[PDB]
């Protein structure tokens, strides 16, 4: 089935997207600590619910959060200056809080159920936000041997989510905290550069653009 | 899950 795109909320980062991200895909974010990974997670959680014409896919939104992160009042505030009633824009967002590695692994199975359940509604989850994606395998699994059993983990993980992305046409959108192997769909390396600036580059993408999207984060979430 |  044809694959959807959301839009960023910034052109430059979108044409380095090719449009926006990707439904049918995971697309990790990474970069150090203040990058802007969870300024972008919670953009996308509210460009989604846009409708197409306006680069959202008319769509519910799920979020796992393993650090606390999930800032309902920076929801509000993104959606108020785009023009969107900021408790409607919450309601779409279904939310939960990973306690360990192996609970966030068996929460991509309990989100399939929400994910089933609004399928053929008119606002289908169209967004799966994995903040972090790895913090709990990096504290859980450490030390001599846990190189293979950690990425052992986190690709079967990475498995299930894209089968979520791929069998109802979902966006999944992770974020990670940075030799080692990776399988998201593509990797989006961020960096901060001065006051609200981000910088963005793709990795690994010799088939897409190849330079540099710049963006700043506002009260819009993040704008050219 | 709960909504926000």
């Amino acid at each position: 089935a044809t694959i959807g795109r959301i839009s960023t909320g910034s052109k430059s980062l979108d044409k380095l997207l090719g449009g926006g991200i990707e439904t049918q895909a995971i697309t990790e974010v990474f970069g150090e600590f203040g990058s802007g990974k969870t300024q972008l997670a919670h953009t996308l959680a509210v460009m989604v619910q846009l409708p197409p014409e306006e680069g959202g896919l008319n769509g519910s939104v799920m979020w796992i959060d393993t650090e606390n992160t999930f800032r309902p009042e920076r929801i509000r505030e993104i959606a108020q200056n785009r023009g969107l009633d900021p408790d409607e824009v919450l309601k779409h967002i279904a939310y939960a809080r990973a306690f360990n590695s192996n609970h966030q692994m068996l929460l991509v199975q309990q989100a399939e159920d929400m994910i089933k359940e609004l399928l053929n509604t008119d606002r289908p989850v169209k967004l799966l936000i994995v903040d972090s994606l790895t913090s709990h395998f990096r504290s859980e699994y450490i030390g001599r041997g846990a190189l293979a059993e950690r990425q052992q983990k986190l690709a079967k993980h990475l498995a299930d989510l894209h089968r979520l992305a791929n069998l109802y046409d979902i966006a999944v959108f992770v974020t990670n905290q940075v030799i080692l192997a990776h399988s998201a769909t593509l990797r989006v390396y961020l960096r901060k550069g001065k006051g609200g600036k981000r910088i963005a580059r793709l990795i690994d993408a010799p088939h897409l653009p190849e330079g540099e999207a710049v963006f700043s984060i506002t009260e819009k979430g993040i704008e050219d | 899950f709960h909504t926000a």
